[PDB]
RNA sequence: AUACACAUUUUUUGGCAGGACGGGAAGAGGAGACGUCGCGACCCUCGCACGAGUCGUUCUUGACUUGGUCGCUUGAUGUUUCUUCUUCCCGUUC
């Protein structure tokens, strides 16, 4: 997982929401804060832009490589 | 303790937002940060997922209930690049 | 011209670029298809045994030739061998194979190539016997032989190509026979380090730094 | 000494049909939270019921457009998380 | 490096209007501006660009552009941008 | 001289301001997914080593006569053309999602060349055709909007109802 | 402004009719006597009832033990 | 204090039924054992979904987590 | 004993994980936390119309069940 | 085990959302490092309009498990 | 550089249940809330710095405080209740 700092990850959910978002910090329980992270929903459609968000790891089912770091 | 904990306290006194188990927003700003996720906030403006919008006084949400919060990016330059 | 080329891509780490071929699998969708886990790994290699011999596999059948569960199956396993086959030897002629065997599927099989000297001439499409070539012939004009022929054709020439490629790959069904007896006679190191054999096999550079 | 005890404890206890599953090399079944049931040999077991399974054979319900039907397939190599279990039984 | 650009119709949304310029500018060299950080509008956007000649280049050429109706005024900054 | 892959694998790549994201195209000219600026790319071709992770491509300052040959790329949202020689468009362009277009100072002469542009399907949001011929031609505006609807906003001017009901019209 | 497992002791002591409310089941509800208690909140219940909402009816059970987790409001009534 | 562990080990060797969080599926049978987590153990088992009895199943395990509660019959 | 170990043997073994949101997974592990978190690549990956990935990590509680090869 | 920080609340009215889409509201009493909660006055209301003095001075326990959320009415 | 992670806030879970297509328009027998971010403007407003504002020391850092409104003249989107045909045009496939 320390690989993929400072990464462009994809999230997906518990909810089936995908997030994706530069992977900056994780910890034992999986909570990652995600920078400049927004989210989409069905696939672009729904797209939002959060912006710094953590996300819990109860609610992480998987993360891939998206792109590289910026 | 954990480093987004650390972040997380640092967020105090900012104004987040937050998303719970059940999908409603709670926007406003962050009195109180504990250990377990469990935060205390002020002059909430939340939205439901019918749309509907409400305003209250002070709320105070479990740590296990929240999907996820959004803080001010004024705290990503430091010191969690290290 | 060919940087691009790998063999890892084609074939499964259980197959041993032609070494083996996997017929585990085949034996799970088998037992799906008996309905019931009475076969095991080598019971199921005896039943592939019987498409070695050129009567067997059509004069006694592991399961009725009519059932569909077996017929599909039969399809699967019969495309996995032939494709195991060209892909294990590159440098033969496709074409010309392919070719050989659908003429000898035309001009004999389908032609009575089957005799016995007791029952006459048995066919793949209606499973009966028939005393002379005559009524043989004006048999194959008949509507029930036509149907059968209409409609399981493409199931009868695939169960011929398993023959005959499982013929020509009589080398490679063995040495995986045995293979399987050998991993099965092996304690839980033995087929650790073995598997570690196998994988090491696969995913080791064809060339190495140090080749004369 | 604390070892001891629950080694003891994990024989007397309910898990005893999960070891003696190991021991006899028996079949049970083990309904899971997927609304699929697993029939197989218990080669390995953990607290969490987390298992090797061997010879497995999952049976599952499935609905179409017409009456229901029970669908079936063999894995013979199977790792099953501890928290998917329902119940396990133990039958002749 | 950084032009600042002025007379602007502000009834174009952010987001669009940065990626109209965005657009815009980036056929003289790259834009290393993400966002507008003065958030008002009103024409006043800064563009960052990697080297100096297409800072100039776009100055000159610009100059007085119909760029949502209006033609758009540009002046070279009078600081160097934070992320310079 | 060419874009090649070779080419495709080394350019200055990274993110758009934006956000936007590319990985860019220079082992000696011409590029893709970023900064495809200032190579003398005469055809775009080989865009298959893009492999689609690509929002934006900087095609500005080639010498580009056409824009055909693009393979499939479900992500690229934003193609910024400028300070090209584009005479025509291919017409099966149809890369799903291409929401922008920079025709920006090119050589497109007739209001007919435009035609391909109305493929877009209801993506192309964006389109600027500023700096050719084709603008100076009567009733430019009015026969790009009758022409593809699908614009929100031409020479970053917004469409507006009243031409496009004075595009019905005529 | 007592702890909670204090207010279940004093459930205990007075030995009132006791309603639990369970987790994410609003349609049934358990009710009777608490007998005792252990630290995962796992209580004995005695003569205890399910009560469907959905006028109500009920099932008696006599003596259970209900696991804490289902715990989602104890009451008195 | 008569704790649910005592209850409980009064219980074992006693015919019970047991009602999962789902009730979807209880079951009746022999309680045999229970551990420290509250695992349980059943003999002779007969399940009962819906109140109707579904079919005799035998020498039983029950995940803790999914029991709500556990009756003496 | 404690099982995951045997999961962290399984290293460069190519498996099927199933999930608890019945999601079907497929690659060769890379590695596996002791949480059971699984690090895969070459990984085709079927939601409940395979998505084709290099790498994907799983929280291990997620994971349903993994099928291992018969020739393990 | 941490303490929840809730002397704040103690002794002030609380509206309390719970899981299921439940809803109470009723007086801080007492809490525990469990975040179990004790309330007095407790009154549910149900989703059709009325609400029902479950614990008029008996006292309610709400486990914090279930506890979704917790909004002050006073100041 | 060399014991533990199944009993309430995280990982051992309250989860389970010529033919077709796709637009856009017309003609006949999808429509209400409640929100959240956009095309135009008769408007507002009028400017270089922001993350902002001040100071100590030195050629660059450390401390301390704290688009908004109206239309859409048929913009885009998630609750949540209730009840299709025909014709013409433009794309894909055979
Ligand atoms: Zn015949």
């Amino acid at each position: 997982l320390a690989n993929l700092i400072d990464y462009k990850l994809r999230v997906l959910t518990q909810d089936g929401r995908v997030y994706i978002g530069q992977l900056m910090a994780f910890d034992k329980h999986m909570n990652l804060v995600l920078n400049e992270c927004i989210e989409e929903r069905v696939p672009k459609v729904e797209k939002r832009v959060l912006g710094l968000t953590i996300l819990r790891g109860e609610q992480i089912l998987s993360t891939v490589v998206e792109d590289k770091p910026l | 303790n954990g480093i987004p904990v650390k972040l997380l306290n640092e967020a105090q006194g900012h104004i987040v937002s937050l998303e719970l188990t059940t999908g409603a927003t709670y926007r406003g700003k962050l009195v109180e940060s504990e250990d377990s996720m469990n935060v205390q906030l002020r002059d909430v403006i939340a939205t439901e997922p019918q749309g509907a919008v409400t305003h209250m006084d002070q709320i105070f949400v479990r740590g296990s209930q929240i999907k996820f919060i959004v803080v001010p990016d004024l705290l990503k330059n430091a010191p969690l690049f290290k | 011209r060919a940087r691009d080329l790998d063999l890892n891509e084609i074939f499964t780490r259980d197959e041993q670029y032609g070494e083996y071929m996997e017929l585990e699998q085949f034996h799970s969708l088998w037992l799906n298809v008996i309905k019931r886990g009475d076969c095991s790994l080598l019971q199921f290699l005896d039943i592939l045994e019987l498409f070695l011999d050129d009567e067997k596999y059509l004069l006694t059948p592991p399961m009725d030739r009519k059932n569909d569960r077996y017929m599909a199956f039969l399809l699967k396993l019969s495309k996995y061998v032939e494709t195991f086959f060209f892909k294990s030897y590159a440098l033969l002629d496709a074409a010309a194979v392919e070719n050989l065997i659908k003429s000898d599927f035309e001009h004999s099989y389908c032609r009575g190539s089957l005799r016995s000297e007791a029952k006459g001439i048995y066919c793949p499409f209606c499973s009966r016997w028939f005393k002379t070539s005559s009524v043989f012939e004006s048999h194959l004009v008949g509507k029930i032989h036509k149907k059968n022929e209409s409609k399981r054709r493409n199931f009868v020439y695939s169960e011929y190509k398993l023959h005959r490629y499982l013929k020509y790959l009589n080398d490679e069904f063995s040495r995986t026979r045995s293979f399987v007896e050998r991993k099965l006679a092996f304690t839980a190191n033995e087929r650790m380090a073995e598997m570690d054999i196998l994988t090491q096999k696969y995913e080791a550079p064809a060339y190495d730094s140090t080749e004369k | 000494e604390l070892e001891e005890l629950e080694e003891f404890e994990f024989k007397h206890g309910p898990m005893s049909l999960i070891n003696d599953a190991m021991v006899t090399r028996t079949p049970v079944i083990i309904s899971l939270r997927n609304n699929h049931k697993i029939i197989a040999r218990v080669k390995a077991f953990d607290r969490h019921c987390n298992m090797v399974l061997e010879n497995v054979k999952e049976l599952w319900t499935e609905k179409k457009g017409k009456n229901v039907i029970n669908r079936e397939r063999f894995i013979s190599k199977l790792f099953l998380r501890g928290d998917s279990v329902i119940v396990v039984l133990k039958t002749p | 490096n950084t032009l600042y650009v002025s007379q602007l119709n502000e009834k174009i949304n952010m987001q669009r209007l940065r990626v109209n310029l965005f657009l815009l500018f980036a056929t003289f060299g790259e834009v290393l501006k993400v966002s507008m950080n003065f958030k008002k509008q009103r024409g006043q956007a800064f563009i960052t660009m990697r080297t100096i000649d297409q800072a100039s280049l776009a100055q000159i050429s610009l100059n007085g552009e119909r760029f949502f109706g209006k033609p758009l005024k540009v002046e070279f900054s009078k600081s160097e941008t934070k992320t310079l | 001289m060419k874009f090649t892959p070779s080419i495709v694998i080394d350019a200055p790549q990274y993110y758009v301001d934006h956000f936007n994201g590319k990985y860019n195209v220079d082992k000696c000219v011409i590029l893709r997914d970023l900064q495809l600026e200032t190579d003398s790319e005469s055809m775009p071709s080989s865009l298959k080593h893009l492999t689609k992770p690509t929002h934006i491509l900087d095609l500005t300052n080639n010498d580009l006569i056409m824009i055909p040959d693009l393979s499939r790329r479900d992500d690229i949202h934003t193609l910024l053309l400028g300070r090209n020689n584009i005479v025509e468009v291919d017409g099966r362009l149809l890369p799903m999602n291409v929401q922008n277009l920079t025709l920006s100072n090119n050589s497109i002469r007739r209001f007919e060349d435009l035609q391909r542009l109305r493929r877009a399907p209801r993506t192309l949001k964006n389109l600027t055709l500023i700096g050719n011929q084709v603008c100076h031609l009567a009733n430019y505006r009015e026969h790009v909007l009758r022409l593809v609807p699908h614009l929100e906003t031409l020479d970053f001017q917004n469409v507006t109802a009243e031409e496009r009901k004075s595009a019905m019209s005529f | 402004m007592v702890p909670p497992i204090n207010c279940i002791f004093n459930f205990l002591q007075q030995q009132t009719p006791v309603t639990i409310w369970l987790f994410e089941q609003i349609g049934i509800r358990i009710k009777g006597k608490i007998v005792g208690f252990d630290e995962f909140m796992n209580v004995v219940i005695d003569e205890a009832v399910e009560i469907p909402v959905n006028v109500e009816k009920g099932t008696p059970l006599g003596k259970i033990l209900l696991k804490g987790d289902n715990i989602t409001l104890i009451t008195s009534a | 204090p008569v704790n649910p562990k005592p209850f409980l080990k009064g219980l074992v060797n006693h015919r019970v039924g047991v009602k999962l969080k789902f009730n979807s599926t209880e079951y009746r049978g022999t309680l045999v054992s229970t551990d420290n987590y509250f695992n349980l153990q059943l003999n002779e088992a007969e399940e009962f979904v819906a109140g109707v009895s579904h079919g005799t199943l035998g020498e039983i395990f029950i995940r803790c987590n999914n029991v709500l509660y556990i009756r003496e019959l | 004993m404690k099982l995951v170990n045997f999961l962290k043997k399984l290293r460069n073994e190519q498996v099927t994980i199933e999930l608890k949101n019945g999601t079907t997974v497929w690659g060769t592990l890379q590695s596996v936390s002791p949480q059971m978190n699984a690090i895969l690549t070459d990984v085709k990956l079927t939601l409940p119309n395979i998505a084709s990935l290099q790498y994907i990590n799983i929280r291990g509680n997620t994971i349903r069940q993994i099928i291992l090869p018969d020739s393990l | 085990v941490s303490t929840p920080e809730l002397k704040k609340y103690m002794d002030k009215k609380i509206l309390l959302n719970i899981n299921g889409s439940r809803k109470v509201a009723g007086i801080l009493r007492g809490y525990d490092i469990f975040l179990n909660v004790v309330l007095d006055d407790a009154m549910e209301i149900n989703g059709e309009d009325p609400a029902n003095n479950h614990q008029l001075g008996l006292q309610t326990v709400i486990r914090g498990n279930s506890i979704i959320s917790l909004e002050a009415l006073d100041a």
